[PDB]
């Protein structure tokens, strides 16, 4: 399974639309929370810093500092823009550093094709190697 | 004239726009510029001549960016906050601009940044270029100037950006590049906003007319695209490099693509970048 | 449209007033505008409510400024560099509006702050204010705008700025007080400019047609004075500060007047501001 | 007698031209350069800082350490304004230091009346 957030932008959900995969995503409204039952793959656009501050939007933090969800959290993938620099896919980084997970991929707004076969590839063989 | 209240916010994009592009304020004062000065010596002189006739050609873009193509878009504002974020867009064009007289003035020789000035103003692809983005901004049309301006910056620059971020893995004017990068981390969120705003304009029209802005946009990015490979040609002509340039070009044009809420239309053959180039920019 | 070389400038004082501007850059964030939340808790409801008035008011007026105000002088330029220069000012504009609402945010509750938002849309020395200014600004003649915008921001603002200037003397809302000196270093050299700009458009009009604008000048100077004294009146209402406000008002028109090389108009008498509010400023 | 410098925006020219007091302009063109032979007062705006940072005119900087015309200053009067808060007249305060003369008034823009009166009355007192 698949849990993703995306802004009012909807770069990642574009993504997630056009992967093709079941995926479930974190409510865009701040004070919706949403609870998931199986281990899941994190896909997360950085937002350093306009509405926060900080790499990883606010929704995303409410949902993860909720344990139930940590607890299941097996995996991060994050979006942004390599014109950011150092700060390119940043919220993948601190999400994998803070949760212990592994930071699997990295891609740019709504993603390339070879981004979506390289996802797709990327989690079967995941869940391959996964309990 | 209504008085702004930022307490209101109708579309919160507004907001963190305002905060990523302010609190990245930055001028080209601030870059030391020249410490580059041994590295420029180095060069050769086809090297020296290609770096003046890219950035001649990148002030000539910026200043129709700060002088028609930002204030074009104010009219068509769907906020008063979106307004106050297009004066600071407005300038930071300027502040592009402006930069690369920093450049010329801490690096090169009058004389030859005055003919590399001639140059521009006698190359037809990049006259041609200029005449097509600006007949956009003068239209009617505010969703074809939108689509224009994210083609401009996110895509059409970047034949020109190119080269400081070569120079940059060379170990070579690395200060010029520092700046360069400054430019970039502001067009990246130009490009987001403006095509974020192009698609919510679009939210309010009939569907034939949002299939007929997709021709429109594929058509003149097609038309933008052959041109600049002509420009590229002419640019790079005394250098092994216009296949790398060309390939940063068609990576460049998938992300002012997406900006705009297409999908990707360039192959990964056509857009595999060196490494080395990626790795310049982060 | 021709690439901007700001190694070839034509006047001076662009590039002296663009590094002015530019290197004075500053956001409301810089400011540690919570320190003041104690000394807010202290000013009676009557002050706090002139406070929200006052800074309301000058939201519409710095809205007007960023809009419509200096975009409206950008065709009349004398030089590509004056444009640009033009172009950080109106974002400038967009920054000092924007921090009313930051003050709004730190200290002052919500219902107030929508209050005081509509007394100002209902106040009426206000609005006649902000329709004489727009007017000009869409009429057309180019050194009417000048002379408007000058009178707005090196005069009619000093109205609202007295307040901070005030409490700071009183060693309250200090840091309230820094932001709004900000602002005010802006405005001097926004008024120095566009005044010092307004001149030399006029160097190339008949001598007949400068007496005519200067009869013009002191006309509108006199108007919008009759104008602010009322706004004064109603603004400062429930408060012994009106007539001090008035001589701060006095003195403020007498500089603006400077600004485009006419002599002071009020005499010493009606011009005697409080030491302690100009010790505010210096 | 007075030495004074006005930019090309006239400011401290036409203090100057209002007070109708002698004086000799320190020429606006950097390659130009004058001399003067008895004591004076120098009258100098604040210009800190428009790519210079320094609150001295050029101009102003090459009128002074020529060691002639600096053994002849007396006293520094500063133009500016009020708006640039402790920056307010600072050229006068730095060229009172660099000098060791007094700084003896601080005035806004071209002056008011009341600026014109003490200046006028300043300047006769002091020679006295
Ligand atoms: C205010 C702001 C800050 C951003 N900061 C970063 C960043 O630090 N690193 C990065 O890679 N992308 C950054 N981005 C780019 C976004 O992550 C990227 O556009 C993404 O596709 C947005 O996804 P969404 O539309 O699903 O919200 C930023 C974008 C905005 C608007
Ligand atoms: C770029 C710039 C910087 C200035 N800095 C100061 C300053 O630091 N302190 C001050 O009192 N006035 C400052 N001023 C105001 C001028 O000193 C003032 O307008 C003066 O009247 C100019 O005189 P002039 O027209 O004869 O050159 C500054 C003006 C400009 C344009
Ligand atoms: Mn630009
Ligand atoms: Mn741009
Ligand atoms: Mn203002
Ligand atoms: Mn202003």
């Amino acid at each position: 399974q698949l849990v993703y957030f995306s802004s009012s932008s909807e770069n990642t959900q574009r993504f997630i639309e056009r992967l093709g995969l079941p995926a479930v995503r974190i409510p865009l409204n701040e004070r919706e929370r949403i609870q998931v039952d199986e281990p899941y793959i994190l896909i997360v656009p950085s937002y350093g810093g306009g509405g926060t501050a900080g790499a990883v939007p606010r929704q995303v933090i409410r949902f993860l500092n909720d344990e139930h969800n940590r607890a299941l959290l097996r995996g991060v993938i994050a979006s942004g823009n390599r014109n950011f620099g150092e700060a390119y896919g940043r919220a993948g980084d601190v999400i994998a550093r803070k949760c212990g997970v592994p930071w699997l991929y990295r891609f740019e707004l709504m993603g390339t094709q070879s981004d979506i076969e390289n996802v797709r590839k990327g989690v079967t063989e995941f869940w391959q190697r996964q309990p | 004239i209504s008085a702004i209240n930022w307490n209101k916010i109708s579309d919160d994009k507004d907001l963190e726009v305002w905060n990523r592009l302010t609190s990245n304020f930055w001028l080209p004062e601030k870059v030391p510029l020249s410490n580059d000065i041994p590295a420029w010596q180095t060069l050769t002189v086809v090297e020296q001549q290609l770096t003046m006739r890219v950035f001649t050609g990148l002030t000539l873009l910026d200043t129709l960016q700060n002088v028609i193509g930002a204030p074009s878009l104010m009219p068509d504002a769907l906020t008063p906050h979106e307004e106050a974020v297009l004066s600071n867009i407005s300038f930071m064009e300027a502040v592009h601009a402006r930069s690369y007289s920093s450049i010329f003035s801490t690096l090169c020789q009058t004389k030859d940044v005055d003919a590399a000035y001639a140059w521009s103003e006698e190359n037809a692809p990049l006259q041609r270029k200029a005449q097509i983005i600006q007949q956009h901004y003068r239209g009617d049309d505010p969703l074809k100037k939108k689509i224009a301006s994210v083609f401009l910056e996110s895509f059409l620059f970047y034949s020109g950006f190119w080269l400081p971020m070569y120079f940059s893995s060379r170990g070579k004017l690395t200060n010029t590049a520092d700046l360069i990068r400054l430019i970039i981390r502001d067009e990246a969120v130009h490009g987001y906003y403006i095509g974020y705003k192009y698609q919510k304009n679009m939210e309010k029209i009939s569907l034939g007319q949002r299939e007929e802005l997709k021709s429109f946009a594929f058509d003149l990015l097609l038309e933008l695209y052959d041109n600049e490979l002509q420009y590229t040609d002419e640019l790079y002509a005394e250098t092994p490099w216009a296949d790398d340039v060309k390939a940063f070009l068609c990576y460049n044009a998938n992300k002012a693509l997406m900006n705009l809420g297409y999908e990707p239309l360039f192959p990964a053959e056509m857009a595999e970048v060196n490494p080395a180039i990626l790795a310049a920019l982060s």
